[PDB]
RNA sequence: AAAAUG
RNA sequence: GGUGAAAUUCUUGGAUUUAUUGAAGACUAACUACUGCGAAAGCAUUUGCCAAGGACGUUUUCAUUAAUCAAGAACGAAAGUUAGGGGAUCGAAGAUGAUCAGAUACCGUCGUAGUCUUAACCAUAAACUAUGCCGACUAGGGAUCGGGUGGUGUUUUUUUAAUGACCCACUCGGCACCUUACGAGAAAUCAAAGUCUUUGGGUUCUGGGGGGAGUAUGGUCGCAAGGCUGAAACUUAAAGGAAUUG
C-alpha cells in the first residue's frame, strides 16, 4: 500500500521545519539516493558516497559529480561546450 | 579641388541637428541646432529653426575651410520614429544655398532588426 | 572534512627520480578513477586536464585556477565553482576572466587551471534544516556557529548590547576607517536594504 | 576664446594601392604638441567614402567603403581597407514585396591573416513568361542557394589576400559567379556581396601596408 | 459596473470572507 | 452583428500573429491587422530638387530616396485619415485607390 | 542499417553473446565478425581486437553500449561483445566497411 | 490644450 | 530632452550631437502575403543533430481493425506563484512633472515585480470562425499553397537528354476568396448557418425569461492567487437579438 500521500521520502521528520522546507528536502533526497547508470559499466548501480562522490557497486569505478545528482546541469554543459572548443580548436 | 566635409543632419522631431565634421567624423565644425536659432522651446524643430542653424553651420563652415559636404541625414531612428523631422529638408535646402557644394546624400536613420522593444505599453500612448 | 567538493588523488611519475609523487587536487565533475589527467602547456581542452590559461580559448570553463603562475591554485575552488575564460590580449601576455563572484580579472597567461567545473554543485540548494546538520557541518570546518546576535547581549560585550528594548541604537552601516571593536555589523556599507533590479553597475 | 581651428592642421587621406584614385579628401587635426601627438591622434580613423567617388564610376553609386588609416606618412594618411556596406537606399530599393529574399554570410579568413564576414544577398524573381506574380521560392531552392553562395564566399576568401578580395568586389565578379552557380535553382535577379565587415587584423606589416 | 472590474470586486470580497472564515474557527 | 465578413483583420487558418507597434502612438497591433502603408519619398523633394541639383558636384546624380513601411493601428489611420469610415456596401472593396 | 542485419542473424543465423564465448570462438576460428559495444572497457576491447587480428576475424564497432547491442541482438540482458558463426540467410558478412 | 451635470 | 504647451531631468565636472571601440540581455525588422506548418495554445536569423507529421504517388500490405465519445489522461497565450540564473529594453506597484475643480487618470520623466531562461506549479482568455466531430450530396468562377500526370510548350547547359524556374491542361489535398443564392434564416448574413412541419446518416457537449449569481454552502484541485462543481431565499415584465426611420 502507498503509506504516504505527498511527503514520501520526508516522512521521517514528521510535522516539523515546514512543508515547503520539506519538499524541497524532499526533492534532493530522492536525487541523492537514487541509483544511477554507470557510463563505464553499462549497469544502474551508482549510488552517492559523501556528496560530490558516485560509485558504481560494480566494476566499483566512482566518477566525481553534483552533491545530489551524478551530473549538474551546468557540468554537462560544460562538458559539451569544452567538447565544442576542443573540435573547434583542433579544426 | 574642393574640401569636403559631412553635413550629418539628425532631424527628430522637437529639434534639428546640423553637425558638419570632417570625412572621418572625428573632428566637427559648427554643430549649431534649431534650439539654439529660437527662443521659444516648441519651434526648435522648426523648418526656419533648421535653416538658420543650416545656414550658421556653413558660414562657419566655410569660414573654416569645408567647400563641399557630403550629406548624412537621420531621423531619431532605433524604435521612436523612423521618420525625418520637419527641419531636414530645410536644413538641408539651406546648406544647399549657403554656398556649400553638396555630395553623396544618404539617409542613416538607425533601422533595428526588430529589437529593443517600443516604448508606450500595449495600448499605445492614449490621447 | 569541512570541505563540499571531493578532492582528487592524482599520482604523478617523478620526472628526475624513480618514485611517484601523489598529488591532491579539487576534483572537477566528470573526473572518475582511473583516468588520465594531462597538466601542462601541451595538454588538451579535456575536463580535468590542467592547462594554461592562454593556451585555453575564449569561453572556456576552468576551475582551481592560479592566481599568479605556480601559486597551485586560488580562485573557483568551492564546489560548484568555475571561473569562464572571456579574452586573451597576447602583448603583454594576460587572461582576462570572470571569477566566481562576477568580478572580471586579469591574469597572467601562464597561470593554470583545471578544465571543468568543481564537482559538488548545488550543495547549498539542500535546506540544512536542523541545528544539528548545521553543528555538524561547522563541527569540522571551525568555531563559528552558533551565534549569538549582538543585539542579545550586553553593552560591555557589543556595541549593539543593551537598551531597554533590543535594538541597534545606531546606524549599523561602520566606516572602513572604524578600529577594531567597531566594525559590527554592516562594514562599509554602499547600500542597504533589499537588493532590487540589476547588479553588476558599471 | 579658443578658435580651436588656429591649432589645427590639414592631412590628405590616401588610401588605395588597388581602387582608382590616391586622393580622396582632406582631414583635419590638432597640430603635434608635447603630450598630445597629431600622429597619434590619427592612424584610427576611418573614413566611409563611395565607392564612385573611388572608381569615378556612377555605377558605383552605392557599395560605401571603408577606409582606416594606417601610418602618417608626412602629412598624407596612408589608409587600407576596412569595410564595405551598400547604401541604405539602395538596399531598401532592392527590397521588394512579391519575391523570396535570400540572405547569406560567412565568417572566412583571407589567404594571409584577415578575418571578415561576407552577407551577400540575392531575390528571386520571374521568368519573362511567368504570368504567376510572387515568384516565391519553396526555402529547399533558398537552403540550396545558400549552401551554393556560402561555398562561393568562402572559395573566393581563403584563396586571395584582402587586396585581391578588394579588387575582385570592385568589379563584383562575385555576384557573376553566384549567379552561374545558382541560375540552375532559382533565377535570382539581384544577386549583391552587399557586406564586407572586418572582424580581426592582423599583426601590422608596414611592408604590406606600404604598396601605395 | 464593467463585468471585470465586478468579478474583481467580488473575488476581493471572497477573500475577505475566506479571511474572515479563517480567522473565525 | 458581425461588422467585417472576414474580420477586421486578415487571419484565416493562422490562430496567434505577431504583432507591431503603432508608428504613431506605439499602440501593439497584429501585424496582419496593422494597415500597412509604404512610403517611397524622395531625400529631397522639398521644393529644392533643382537647389541641390544645382549645389550638386556631380552631373546627373539622381539623388535616392527614403523607403518606410509605416504601421498604423486602426484609431491612428482613422484619424489621421491614411483610411477613412466607409459605407457598408464600400467596405466589401479591397482595391486601393 | 546494421540492426536488420544484426536481428536477421539471431533469427536465422548462429551467434555467440559475451566475452568468453566470443574469446573461445575466435581461438577456433568459426567467428565470422566480432560487434563490439561502445561502452566495452578498453582494455577487453584491446584484447578483442588482438585476437581478431590474430584469427583474421572482421571486428564491427556497434555504436551503442551493452544495452543497446543486448536489445539489437533480441536479448533481455547487456551483451558487450557478439560473435557471428554463421549469417544464415543475413548479409551481415558483406555489407560493411 | 480644456468641455462635468440635467 | 519632452510635449498640443510645459515642467520634472541632464548640462562649460562638456549634456545632446559626432567618430572609434567594448559589454550585456532581449528581439528576429524590411522580405511578410486574404501565404505555410501545428490538436490547440502557437510557430519567422544561419547551420548541425534528433525524433515526428500532413498531402501526394502507389496494380505494396492488413482486412473492419472504425466514428463520436461520460469517467479518465496529455498539452494548454498572457498574467501570476516557488527556487536558481539573468536582468539591455519596456514596465502592474511606487515616486514625480503637468493638466484639472479634484486627477494617488489619460500625457511627461524615472522606476520595483514582471518582461528572458532553467526546474517545477498554475489551467485560465472575446483560448473566436463567439459556428463540436465523422460521413454523403446540392451552384457558377478565378486565383493561390503542397504533391502528381501530360504537352510538337518557353528559358537555363552537361555532349544526346534531363531535372531547376516558368507557361498551358488536368488532378488530389489545403488556407481562402468572388458572384448568385434554387435553398436557409428574425435579419445581419450563410456553400453552409443548404439538402428541416416534404420534420430521422452517426454521435458528444450545452441552454430553457431577466436578476440574485457563477453568489452562499459543501466537496475536490492548487503553495497561493484561484480552477472545477454549484444552489436557495428573494425580486422582476420585461431583459435581449437583428434590422428601420429619425
Ligand atoms: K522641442
Ligand atoms: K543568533
Ligand atoms: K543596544
Ligand atoms: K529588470
Ligand atoms: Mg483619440
Ligand atoms: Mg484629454
Ligand atoms: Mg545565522
Ligand atoms: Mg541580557
Ligand atoms: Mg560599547
Ligand atoms: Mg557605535
Ligand atoms: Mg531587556
Ligand atoms: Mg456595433
Ligand atoms: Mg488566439
Ligand atoms: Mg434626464
Ligand atoms: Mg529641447
Ligand atoms: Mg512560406
Ligand atoms: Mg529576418
Ligand atoms: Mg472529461
Ligand atoms: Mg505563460
Ligand atoms: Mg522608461
Ligand atoms: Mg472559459
Ligand atoms: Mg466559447
Ligand atoms: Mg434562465
Ligand atoms: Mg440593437
Ligand atoms: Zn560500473
Ligand atoms: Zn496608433
Amino acid at each position: 500500500a502507498k503509506r504516504t500521500k505527498k511527503v514520501g521520502i520526508t516522512g521521517k521528520y514528521g510535522v516539523r521545519y515546514g512543508s515547503s522546507l520539506r519538499r524541497q528536502v524532499k526533492k534532493l533526497e530522492i536525487q541523492q539516493h537514487a541509483r544511477y547508470d554507470c557510463s563505464f559499466c553499462g549497469k544502474k548501480t551508482v549510488k552517492r558516497g559523501a556528496a560530490g562522490i558516485w560509485t558504481c557497486s560494480c566494476c566499483k569505478k566512482t566518477v566525481a559529480g553534483g552533491a545530489y545528482t551524478v551530473s549538474t546541469a551546468a557540468a554537462a554543459t560544460v562538458r559539451s561546450t569544452i567538447r565544442r572548443l576542443r573540435e573547434m580548436v583542433e579544426a | 579641388s574642393q574640401v569636403f566635409g559631412v553635413a550629418r543632419i539628425y532631424a527628430s522631431f522637437n529639434d534639428t541637428f546640423v553637425h558638419v565634421t570632417d570625412l572621418s567624423g572625428k573632428e566637427t565644425i559648427a554643430r549649431v541646432t534649431g534650439g539654439m536659432k529660437v527662443k521659444a522651446d516648441r519651434d526648435e524643430s522648426s523648418p526656419y529653426a533648421a535653416m538658420l542653424a543650416a545656414q550658421d553651420v556653413a558660414a562657419k563652415c566655410k569660414e573654416v575651410g569645408i567647400t563641399a559636404v557630403h550629406v548624412k541625414i537621420r531621423a531619431t531612428g532605433g524604435t521612436r520614429t523612423k521618420t525625418p523631422g520637419p527641419g531636414g529638408q530645410a536644413a538641408l535646402r539651406a546648406l544647399a544655398r549657403s554656398g556649400l557644394r553638396i555630395g553623396r546624400i544618404e539617409d542613416v536613420t538607425p533601422v533595428p532588426s526588430d529589437s529593443t522593444r517600443k516604448k508606450g505599453g500595449r495600448r499605445g500612448r492614449r490621447l | 572534512s569541512g570541505r563540499g567538493a571531493p578532492l582528487a588523488k592524482v599520482v604523478f611519475r617523478d620526472p628526475y627520480k624513480y618514485r611517484l609523487r601523489e598529488e591532491i587536487f579539487i576534483a572537477n565533475e566528470g573526473v572518475h578513477t582511473g583516468q588520465f589527467i594531462y597538466a601542462g602547456k601541451k595538454a588538451s581542452l579535456n575536463v580535468g586536464n590542467v592547462l594554461p590559461l592562454g593556451s585555453v580559448p575564449e569561453g572556456t570553463i576552468v576551475s582551481n585556477v592560479e592566481e599568479k603562475p605556480g601559486d597551485r591554485g586560488a580562485l573557483a575552488r568551492a564546489s560548484g565553482n568555475y571561473v569562464i575564460i572571456i579574452g586573451h590580449n597576447p602583448d603583454e601576455n594576460k587572461t582576462r576572466v570572470r571569477l566566481p563572484s562576477g568580478a572580471k580579472k586579469v591574469i597572467s597567461s601562464d597561470a593554470r587551471g583545471v578544465i571543468g567545473v568543481i564537482a559538488g554543485g548545488g550543495r547549498v540548494d539542500k535546506p540544512l534544516l536542523k541545528a544539528g546538520r548545521a553543528f555538524h557541518k561547522y563541527r569540522l570546518k571551525r568555531n563559528s556557529w552558533p551565534k549569538t546576535r549582538g543585539v542579545a547581549m550586553n553593552p560591555v560585550d557589543h556595541p549593539h548590547g543593551g537598551g531597554n528594548h533590543q535594538h541597534i541604537g545606531k546606524a549599523s552601516t561602520i566606516s572602513r576607517g572604524a578600529v577594531s571593536g567597531q566594525k559590527a555589523g554592516l562594514i562599509a556599507a554602499r547600500r542597504t536594504g533589499l537588493l532590487r533590479g540589476s547588479q553588476k553597475t558599471q | 576664446v579658443v578658435d580651436p581651428f588656429t591649432r589645427k592642421e590639414w592631412f590628405d587621406i590616401k588610401a588605395p594601392s588597388t581602387f582608382e584614385n590616391r586622393n580622396v579628401g582632406k582631414t583635419l587635426v590638432n597640430k603635434s604638441t608635447g603630450l598630445k601627438s597629431a600622429s597619434d591622434a590619427l592612424k584610427g580613423r576611418v573614413v566611409e567614402v563611395c565607392l564612385a567617388d573611388l572608381q569615378g564610376s556612377e555605377d558605383h553609386s552605392f557599395r560605401k567603403i571603408k577606409l582606416r588609416v594606417d601610418e602618417v606618412q608626412g602629412k598624407n594618411l596612408l589608409t587600407n581597407f576596412h569595410g564595405m556596406d551598400f547604401t541604405t537606399d539602395k538596399l531598401r530599393s532592392m527590397v521588394r514585396k512579391w519575391q523570396t529574399l535570400i540572405e547569406a554570410n560567412v565568417t572566412v579568413k583571407t589567404s594571409d591573416d584577415y578575418v571578415l564576414r561576407i552577407f551577400a544577398i540575392a531575390f528571386t524573381r520571374k521568368q519573362a513568361n511567368q504570368v504567376k506574380r510572387h515568384s516565391y521560392a519553396q526555402s529547399s531552392h533558398i537552403r540550396a542557394i545558400r549552401k551554393v553562395i556560402s561555398e562561393i564566399l568562402t572559395k573566393e576568401v581563403q584563396g586571395s589576400t584582402l587586396a585581391q578580395l578588394t579588387s575582385k568586389l570592385i568589379p563584383e565578379v562575385i555576384n557573376k559567379e553566384i549567379e552561374n552557380a545558382t541560375k540552375d535553382i532559382f533565377p535570382l535577379q539581384n544577386i549583391h556581396v552587399r557586406k564586407v565587415k572586418l572582424l580581426k587584423q592582423p599583426k601590422f606589416d608596414v611592408g604590406a601596408l606600404m604598396a601605395l | 459596473m464593467r463585468a471585470k472590474w465586478r468579478k474583481k470586486r467580488t473575488r476581493r470580497l471572497k477573500r475577505k470572507r475566506r479571511k474572515v472564515r479563517a480567522r473565525s474557527k | 452583428p458581425k461588422k467585417r465578413a472576414s474580420n477586421g483583420r486578415n487571419k484565416k487558418g493562422r490562430g496567434h500573429v505577431k504583432p507591431v507597434r503603432c508608428v504613431n502612438c506605439s499602440k501593439s497591433i497584429p501585424k496582419d491587422k496593422a494597415i500597412k502603408r509604404m512610403a517611397i519619398r524622395n531625400i529631397v523633394e522639398a521644393a529644392a530638387v533643382r537647389d541641390l541639383s544645382e549645389a550638386s558636384v556631380y552631373p546627373e546624380y539622381a539623388l535616392p530616396k527614403t523607403y518606410n513601411k509605416l504601421h498604423y493601428c486602426v484609431s491612428c489611420a482613422i484619424h489621421a485619415r491614411i483610411v477613412r469610415v466607409r459605407s457598408r456596401e464600400d467596405r466589401k472593396n479591397r482595391a486601393p485607390p | 542499417s546494421i540492426n536488420q542485419k544484426l536481428a536477421l542473424v539471431i533469427k536465422s543465423g548462429k551467434y555467440t553473446l559475451g566475452y568468453k564465448s566470443t574469446v573461445k570462438s575466435l581461438r577456433q576460428g568459426k567467428s565470422k565478425l566480432i560487434i563490439i559495444a561502445a561502452n566495452t572497457p578498453v582494455l577487453r576491447k584491446s584484447e578483442l581486437e588482438y585476437y581478431a587480428m590474430l584469427s583474421k576475424t572482421k571486428v564491427y564497432y556497434f555504436q551503442g553500449g551493452n544495452n543497446e547491442l543486448g536489445t539489437a541482438v533480441g536479448k533481455l540482458f547487456r551483451v558487450g561483445v557478439v560473435s557471428i558463426l554463421e549469417a544464415g540467410d543475413s548479409d551481415i558478412l558483406t555489407t560493411l566497411a
